[PDB]
C-alpha cells in the first residue's frame, strides 16, 4: 500500500 | 492524480494533503483517518512490505 503525506 | 479538487476516499473529499493510504485491490486513495490507519501504522506496513485493502476491497 503507498502512502502520502506522511511526514 | 494529485488533482487539489478530486473527490477521494469513503467520505468522498478532497485529500487537502492529508495523510492517505493506497489499497493494493482498487487501487484508490483513502484518508487514513476514515479507515483507521494513523501514518505510523501504514508507513510501517509499507516498509515491511504488507499490503493493505480498504473495508470494501476487504469485503
Ligand atoms: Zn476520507
Ligand atoms: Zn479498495
Amino acid at each position: 500500500a503507498r502512502t502520502k503525506q506522511t511526514a | 492524480d494529485d488533482d487539489p479538487n478530486k473527490l477521494w476516499c469513503i467520505c468522498r473529499q478532497p485529500h487537502n494533503n492529508r495523510f492517505m493510504i493506497c489499497c493494493d485491490l482498487c487501487e484508490d486513495w483513502f484518508h487514513g483517518t476514515c479507515v483507521g490507519v494513523t501514518k505510523a501504522m501504514g508507513t510501517d506496513m509499507e516498509n515491511k512490505g504488507i499490503d493493505w485493502k480498504c473495508p470494501k476491497c476487504v469485503k
